[PDB]
């Protein structure tokens, strides 16, 4: 029966890698979602047996295998899979009840009485890691590495010092195959994790501590994206520490590995407002623009599985070619050139009014400027251009349309 | 049951089960295939439903006082009634 | 309404990028960010407060092989090309 069991796991790994390899983007996930179904059936069969030491080592590598298709496929975790984990261990336990601590901390105890499973275990406690990590609970994470590795190492409080000591058993001997193993997981968490801390750090204005952990992401696995944003991310602490010539270095090794040369050139528009040369900054925004014009996962987890969405106050934000037009055409007017920022100004409010055939530009939320001033802003550099009655015709175009807005629109009326 | 077979003076059966747990089961010699997960509680009996070229179920009762209908072909729920004071 | 079509814009409209478009964009973004580099700062920076002296340490002496070996360890510390430290040197 384990036989079969065993089989079906096997044939359905198999499957779900020929998919990775080979495939379209429709046949790809066909086949994946079919293993998927695969595996659940085979849990809930597997499931539908009282404890078995014997089946144990599957049922963690099965469930092991279908949170990685699941959260690959949906490309992020879910607590659905948390109860999966919940689900397993409740069955390690029932083997010889409150919460995921305790349940790990009792469950690492009978590992320590050496049940022949450590090595889907460890690769378990690699997956609640990777949950714990999308879903920002240092605190219990550093808590389960301490229990797992010597509490000895207590006071440890570094992550990336415990991940580090973290030592999978086994070079994983004739098992159960897996779509991943203990390393291969601890090598995206280490990375995952120093990357994190860095950006943490960063934006919370420690860029001397921030150098440290943003060369471990480097000094380990790193996809190569991974490596551009570790890149723009060194010129941003650089450029805060008073090192602009070395924060050059990094952004023009990131424009070079990347295809992704948005957050960079942004970093170079900042390096340029903060010494002074405007002719380069405003350069550099309009390749920007151009570079927003120009636009595959795999069954397996990925380090871009764990890391945030961007903050609005990170290195990492870049908008719409939208938003960054209104940037380029701001910091166009205030440097007075108000013929090119004029011109820049009126092919932003043709893409935002004129567009409602075409796919809808970019609009600001709340952060982004109100609509009007927008319209205000572009009249004041048509007036600065000598382009009255173009300024005229926008401001009776806005009041036609619907304050402080409207007196202003009378002054720039005036003005013209 | 669902058939029986007979290589020499042994015997082969195809046969139902279903568990505690809210599982329904097939066997062929005792090789589990076509493993169902049920959504009710405490399954009492099953009876099998022939309705036309193939599209053969197995219903089953609760002591809940409510039945499903599973397919064969793909051991998949295809009905969840309730109440059901009695099921023929 | 004239107004309006007063107002009506153009090459507003854009769209794709041919993917040379890409490469020659990148390439005048590193253009950019070299011209404005400078290596004088950059010693000042990572090494603390240049000519062939500087590298050659006060007229040890002229052989080509020594000053050489000299660029080299003067690149492997500042993490730059050798080529643009020789051009630098030179150019002053």
């Amino acid at each position: 029966c384990l036989d079969l069991w065993r089989e079906k796991n096997d044939r359905l790994v198999r499957q779900a890698k020929v998919a990775q390899n080979s495939g379209l983007t429709l046949r790809r996930q066909q086949l994946a979602q079919d293993a998927l179904e695969g595996l659940r059936g085979l849990l809930h069969s597997l499931q539908g047996l009282p404890a078995a030491v014997p089946v144990l080592p599957l049922e963690l590598t099965v469930t092991c295998n279908f949170i990685i298709l699941r959260a690959s496929l949906a490309q992020g975790f879910t607590e659905d899979q948390a109860q999966d984990i919940q689900r397993s261990l409740e069955r390690v336990l029932e083997t010889q009840e409150q919460g995921l601590r305790e349940l790990w901390d009792s469950v690492l105890r009978a590992s320590c009485l050496l049940p022949e499973l450590l090595s889907a275990l460890h690769r378990l406690v690699g997956l609640q890691a990777a949950l714990w990590l999308s879903a920002d609970r240092l605190g219990d994470l550093a808590l389960l590495l301490e229990t797992l590795n010597g509490s000895q190492s207590g006071a440890s409080k570094d992550l990336l010092l415990l991940l580090k000591t973290w030592s999978p058993p086994a070079e994983e001997l004739d098992a159960p195959l897996t779509l991943q193993d203990a390393q291969g997981l601890k090598d995206v968490l280490l990375t995952a994790f120093a990357y994190r801390q860095g950006l943490q750090e960063l934006i919370t204005g420690n860029p001397d501590k921030a150098l440290s952990s943003l060369h471990e992401a480097a000094s380990g696995l790193c996809p190569r994206p991974v490596l551009v944003q570790v890149y723009t991310a060194l010129g941003s602490c650089h450029r805060k520490m008073g090192n602009p010539q070395r924060a050059l270095l990094y952004l023009v090794a990131a424009l070079k590995e990347g295809s992704a040369w948005g957050p960079p050139l942004l970093e170079a528009s900042r390096l340029y407002q903060q010494l002074g040369d405007t002719t380069a900054e405003l350069e550099s925004l309009e390749l920007l623009v151009e570079a927003l014009n120009v636009p595959a996962p795999q069954f397996l987890i990925e380090v871009e599985l764990l890391l945030p969405p961007p903050d609005l106050a990170s290195p990492l934000h870049c908008g719409t070619q939208s938003q960054t037009k209104h940037i380029l055409a701001s910091r166009c007017l205030q440097t007075g050139r108000a013929g090119d920022a004029a011109e820049h100004y009126l092919d932003l409010l043709a893409l935002l009014l004129d567009s409602s055939e075409p796919r809808f530009s970019p609009p600001p939320s709340p952060p982004g400027p109100c609509m009007p001033e927008v319209f205000l802003e572009a009249a004041v550099a048509l007036i600065q251009a000598g382009r009255a009655q173009d300024a005229l015709t926008l401001c009776e175009e806005l009041l036609s349309r619907t304050p402080l807005w409207v007196s202003a629109t009378h002054l720039l009326q005036g003005q013209a | 049951i669902c058939a029986t077979e007979i290589i020499k003076n042994q015997l082969r059966i195809s046969l139902i089960a279903l568990t505690r747990k809210n599982q329904l089961i097939s066997f062929q010699n005792g090789t589990p295939k076509n493993v169902c997960q049920l959504p009710f509680g405490d399954p009492c009996a099953v009876q099998l439903m022939d309705s036309g070229g193939g599209n053969l179920f197995f219903v089953v009762s609760f002591i809940s006082n409510n039945a499903c209908a599973v397919w064969k072909e793909s051991f998949q729920v295809a009905a969840k009634w309730e109440k059901l004071s009695l099921v023929l | 309404r004239r107004a309006w079509a007063e107002l009506l814009a153009g090459r507003v409209k854009r769209e794709k990028y041919n993917p040379e478009r890409a490469q020659k964009l990148k390439e005048s973004a590193v253009r950019l960010l070299r011209s404005h580099q400078d290596l004088n700062a950059l010693l000042l920076e990572v090494e603390g407060p240049v000519i062939d002296c500087d590298s050659s340490e006060a007229y040890a002496n002229h052989s080509s092989s020594f000053i050489g070996s000299a660029l080299q360890d003067q690149a492997s510390r500042l993490g730059v090309p050798v080529g643009i430290l020789s051009a630098g040197m030179v150019a002053s």
